[PDB]
RNA sequence: GUUCGCGAAGUAACCCUUCGUGGACAUUUGGUCAAUUUGAAACAAUACAGAGAUGAUCAGCAGUUCCCCUGCAUAAGGAUGAACCGUUUUACAAAGAGAUUU
């Protein structure tokens, strides 16, 4: 299917983005790759 | 003006209003940044890297030192490590200045 | 319509653009109905 | 805000601080075009660089991160430091960065990480 | 009155012939070059 | 047939009810079309209007325009436009279910968009996840103006009114819970019948109560939950297996 | 920004479709977050307007069309798809959908396919599933009302009867199948069936219809080899004939069951 | 658009509230074209939603 | 509207005298117009001890209390009021 | 419909009136949206409770949060706006020594 994409002129007196709202989101922290941590090798003093 | 009002009516209010540093907030933000500065220095120099409870203990010593400075009472804690003592006195002198 | 969308039907707007409360308002009503300078500037220009 | 770095070729600055993000600003419009997310604690140093990785940043989370600013992703995460990486510097004549903890200064090749 | 809506123009106003406006009486001789047109809404707007 | 005649005008434009609802507060809100300043008194009322399928059905502009969706107000028995209506004025049938068979997954037979989750009330348009064919019929006491009636008599009334509105799988009345369950052949008839029978009375012209039928609250017609009866559950599992086996034929023949 | 995911059955068969894009024009039906709305008509003079109801990332997560939410390979609904796959896989998979709105927003942003989607989102797995599916297809007042019920009398030519009694109705049978088979026999009818009673009654419009009904083969009526038995019911019936409560209906069903087992 | 109680006016109500930011412009244009004392009835070209 | 508003809106048909007379007829049936006490905020005038649970209540503690005008008057002329608080630990009613 | 052209009848009138007929001119609106209860506005009322620090009363200013509200607002206010008060077991070892399984 060949699709002709248009974007019709919005009513300037209506809100420009009908679906737009202030809403909070918790984003998932997904990650497939594990990152190594790469360190090397009198307690009364502290 | 009216645009922002009507935008609030339809879109709602922004979730993430960042308050600026006005003179009503000046002292509190100074305290927060000073506290974080002392904590960064002490957690970096401590050999054992133990954090969770130690931080809340150390900053109480900081605040007590500040009270002693304002009272002109000599701040001296027996058994305080000498380097951490120096760090606390350093930040107390900067706040004092 | 702006008054009514905000639910402040206890405020009445005259046909000469005075805004008057229809009843003595609760403190929660006063806080909820505290319209700002944008609305009032608009209202008084319409009055003129 | 703890640091600012001026991009060597673009009309762009990078800034970071206790809010654990680097924000890139277009100088002219003052828009924060890009926010780089991934550090788990306050960022101490930011260095801008003429080629990818165009931002280098060091943090209290003990990492140095090398950024692709167009992807909004790290090229590499450097995890060899034990403490807060408080200090950093670019070498002016070779493609390298130095970074420091307590007792531990290291140097890194930016083409590879 | 505050409690009376604004009037419908077509019902109450459109049918009334207006009263005379403020026009100073111009001389047929000594104002002859302007008397025909001075009080138009756009004076000389049709004089090519 | 309904095809033999042009659709009747159910209600004249001047006879339509006012848009302002019954007062439940001190001030009418011109935005929300509802009363503010207090909330007292019930919002439910009996419908003045009821569909009469053999009398009111007929051809409309929608049949000529190739329309798919049915008229919401025809179902409510209060369509103003009659034969000039863009929407279909007849009870849904297998022809029109077939024509709706693509859109039906996400749309009502009235062309309203379905939701992810049902309302907590179980009212409204319904879920695109479930494909429910069963209506809960509550408020039966109010639908009879609190007239005492035997349970089989109530069942006979529910059997009469709902069977005008589509092909039916099952009707059961539960005396202890005082509620009925009507299951249709097609979801489109359940969608239609819900809006047709919502807020109606079950009373007859033959009843002594008929002249005050408007006073209470009408039928409360909602989507049914899943039947907890184990016989119904294993019947549901059997028809699920049968639907699956019938679908395997299509997938195999296509690939 | 990804392209819209719309199936051919939505788009139709016209060579060209005009489509209107609206950034942030709609809120997704699954996740409630804003998205770029697409809407189109199959032809210029079709009167129904089709729009994307779900966003592209919810659609790829489920492997479904944005406009009709059927599977974008197999063109079947999610429940039936996940059920089909779970007959071929021993370990069940189903599309777990969020109920809380914050979990709806959270779930939509993780880039991992859900339920039967990954098993259908590449041709190799989906073709393997259908290859295996071919193997599957290759493989207490009863003592009173029993005199109101016509059980003593028989199916006969002579008596003109407009009403009949049906029994041995299997609970699987819907009401519409019964009416439909009588309609087939009569070449075209008020029916009451109580499935907890496993019996019912049939009332015709006029006596010649009932006479034409009794003209075609106590009698029997067939529904998918369920043998509904039929008796002329001269005494008029109503819903009360089968019991006033659920327990009465069940007791009547057991009574009718033992009477059937005696008759057979 | 006198009462606007029916559901058909929802989009119109939204358009009304969005029009509110352009009122001072309309007020300027109206008062700017005010009839002067020597003219009875000024016909004016208008643009309307 | 602001705290110090000058005018309230009256409907055009509003007669104040008839309104007061109607509201007087209504007032005899409203619950909160006919309950026996008025709620007030007050400080504890002296140090006191609860008798149910022995809790000490210092002076100048703020409470939400109930005010009753009593039938009896001092020298048949001056109004006497009972002031009732409830104990902060055990919620028992204390009156003076 | 207007108009150019060609046939038939008025009017041997080739223009004007009528009829038959070829061509040109003009070319796809609108909807994210249907009209009362079942796709979701809020206050108010009623009953009961009740005011951050702590011996008591009060000015505040912050911070954390998948709570926001009023406000043109990155100002300010909303009780210091609210929520905060609870819950708390292992990176668990070494040396002995007494009852005891084996
Ligand atoms: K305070
Ligand atoms: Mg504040
Ligand atoms: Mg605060
Ligand atoms: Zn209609
Ligand atoms: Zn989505
Ligand atoms: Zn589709
Ligand atoms: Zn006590």
């Amino acid at each position: 299917h060949h699709i002709e994409v248009v974007s019709k002129q919005m009513d300037p007196l209506l809100p420009r983005f009908v679906g737009k709202k202030a809403r909070k989101v918790v984003a998932p922290t997904e990650n497939d790759e594990v990152v190594p941590v790469l360190h090397m090798d009198d307690p009364n003093e502290w | 003006y009216i645009g922002n009002l009507i935008t609030r009516q339809f879109e709602g209010r922004s979730n993430e209003i960042v308050k600026t540093t006005t003179k009503q907030r000046l002292d509190a933000y100074y305290d927060l940044e000073l506290r974080n500065s002392v904590m960064d220095d002490i957690l970096e120099m401590m050999p054992e890297s133990i954090r969770q409870k130690k931080a809340r203990t150390i900053l109480q010593h900081l605040s007590e030192a500040w009270r002693c400075w304002k009272a002109n009472i000599p701040w001296d804690v027996p058994g305080m490590p000498a380097p951490i003592k120096k760090i606390i006195e350093r930040y107390i002198k900067s706040k004092a200045d | 319509l702006l008054i009514h969308r905000k639910g402040l039907t206890y405020l009445h707007l005259d046909y000469n653009f005075n805004l008057k409360p229809t009843k003595t308002l609760t403190t929660k009503e006063r806080k909820k109905s505290r319209l700002g300078n944008s609305f009032h500037l608009m209202r008084e220009l319409l009055k003129m | 805000v703890r640091t600012v770095s001026i991009h060597p070729t673009l009309d762009l600055i990078a800034t970071a601080g206790r809010d654990s993000v680097i924000k890139l600003w277009d100088m002219r419009t003052r828009i924060p075009v890009i926010t780089l997310v991934g550090h788990k604690g306050p960022i101490n140093q930011v260095q801008c660089t003429p080629v990818d990785p165009q931002v280098v940043s060091s943090s209290t989370d003990a990492t140095v991160r090398l950024w692709d600013v167009v992807a909004g992703k790290t090229m590499k995460v450097l995890t060899h430091h034990k403490r807060s990486v408080r200090a950093t510097a670019l070498h002016p004549k070779e493609f390298s960065v130095a970074s420091a903890c307590t007792d531990d200064i290291r140097s890194w090749g930016l083409a590879e990480g | 009155d505050d409690d009376e809506p604004p009037l419908s123009y077509e019902q109450h106003i459109e049918n009334i012939e207006p009263l005379d406006p403020i026009n100073l009486p111009l001389d047929s001789q000594d104002d002859e070059y302007v008397k025909d047109w001075l009080y138009d809404s756009r004076p000389l707007e049709e004089d090519s | 047939s309904w095809r033999d005649k042009s659709a009747k005008v159910q209600v004249k434009e001047s006879e339509l009810p006012s848009s302002i609802p019954a007062q439940t507060g001190l001030t009418f809100n011109i935005w929300y079309n509802k009363w503010s300043q207090g909330f007292a008194g019930n919002t439910r009322f009996v419908s003045p209007f009821a569909l009469q399928p053999q009398l009111h059905s007929g051809k409309t502009r929608g049949d000529n325009d190739g329309q798919l969706f049915f008229c919401l107000f025809f179902a409510k028995g209060m369509c103003c436009l009659g034969p000039k209506c863009e929407y279909l004025h007849h009870i849904p049938d297998e022809e029109d279910i077939g024509k709706l068979a693509l859109r039906t997954e996400v749309l009502d037979c009235f062309g309203r968009e379905k939701f992810a989750d049902y309302r907590e009330d179980m009212g409204g348009i319904g879920s695109f996840r479930k494909k429910n064919k069963t209506l809960y019929v509550g408020g039966i006491d109010g639908a009879l103006n609190s007239k005492h009636l035997k349970p089989a008599q109530i069942e006979s009334r529910i059997r009469f009114v709902f069977s005008r509105l589509g092909d039916i799988d099952r009707i059961r009345y539960v005396e202890s819970k005082n509620c009925g369950f009507v299951k249709f052949k097609y979801q489109a008839n359940a969608e239609f019948a819900k809006e047709a029978m919502s807020n109606q009375t079950l009373l007859l012209p033959s009843d002594k109560e008929w002249d005050d039928r408007r006073e209470g609250t009408g039928l409360l017609v909602k989507w049914a939950n899943e039947d907890p009866d184990p016989a119904a559950q294993k019947r549901l599992q059997e028809e699920l297996k049968l639907e699956s086996l019938n679908m395997m034929v299509h997938l195999i023949n296509n690939n | 920004e990804p392209p819209p995911n719309i199936c051919e059955q939505c788009l139709g068969d016209e060579a060209n479709i005009r489509m209107t894009k609206i950034p942030q024009g709609s809120e997704c039906k699954i996740c409630t977050l804003p998205f770029t709305l697409y809407h189109f008509k199959t032809s210029k003079r079709s009167n129904n307007i089709i729009k994307t109801l779900i966003c592209v990332r919810c659609a790829t997560q489920r492997n479904i069309c944005q406009c009709c939410m059927l599977d974008s390979r197999w063109h079947i609904p999610i429940q039936l798809r996940d059920h089909l796959i779970s007959l071929v896989n021993e370990e069940n998979v189903m599309t777990e959908e969020a109920k809380n709105d914050m979990m709806k927003r959270f779930l939509s942003l993780k880039n991992v396919k859900l339920g039967g989607a990954q098993i259908t989102s590449d041709p190799s797995e989906a073709d393997n599933i259908v290859d295996k599916l071919k193997n599957i297809l290759l493989r207490v007042d009863i003592s009173h009302i029993l005199k109101k019920l016509p059980l003593n009398e028989s199916f006969l030519k002579n008596p003109s009867t407009k009403s009949f009694f049906l029994y041995n109705i299997d609970a699987s049978i819907p009401e519409w199948k019964i009416t439909d088979t009588v309609s087939q026999l009569l070449g075209i009818l008020s029916l009451i069936v109580n499935h907890k009673a496993k019996c019912g009654g049939l009332r015709f419009q006029s006596s010649e219809l009932g006479e034409r009904f009794v003209s075609k083969i106590r009698g029997v009526l067939l529904i998918d080899r369920f043998r509904i038995f039929i008796i002329p019911w001269s005494s008029g019936f109503s819903a009360a004939s089968f019991g006033t409560n659920t327990a009465e209906n069940i007791k009547l069903s057991l009574s009718l069951n033992k009477l059937i087992q005696l008759e057979l | 658009h006198s009462d606007m109680a029916s559901k058909m006016y929802n989009t119109d109500k939204k358009a009304f509230l969005g029009a509110l930011k352009y009122l001072p412009h309309a007020i300027l244009k109206l008062l700017e074209n005010m009839p002067h004392p020597w003219e009875q009835a000024k016909e004016v070209k208008v643009l309307y939603h | 509207s602001e705290r110090k508003a000058i005018n309230k809106y009256y409907p055009p048909d509003y007669n104040p005298l008839e309104a007061e007379k109607l509201s007087r007829k209504m007032a005899k049936k409203l619950k909160t117009m006919n309950k026996s006490h008025a709620s007030i905020r007050l400080m504890t005038p002296f140090s006191m001890r609860c008798l149910e649970c022995n809790e000490y209540i210092p002076k100048s503690r703020k409470f939400n209390g109930k005010k009753e005008l009593l039938k009896e008057k001092y020298l048949d002329s001056i109004k006497i009021y009972r002031l009732t608080i409830s104990c902060p630990r055990c919620a028992n009613s204390i009156a003076f």
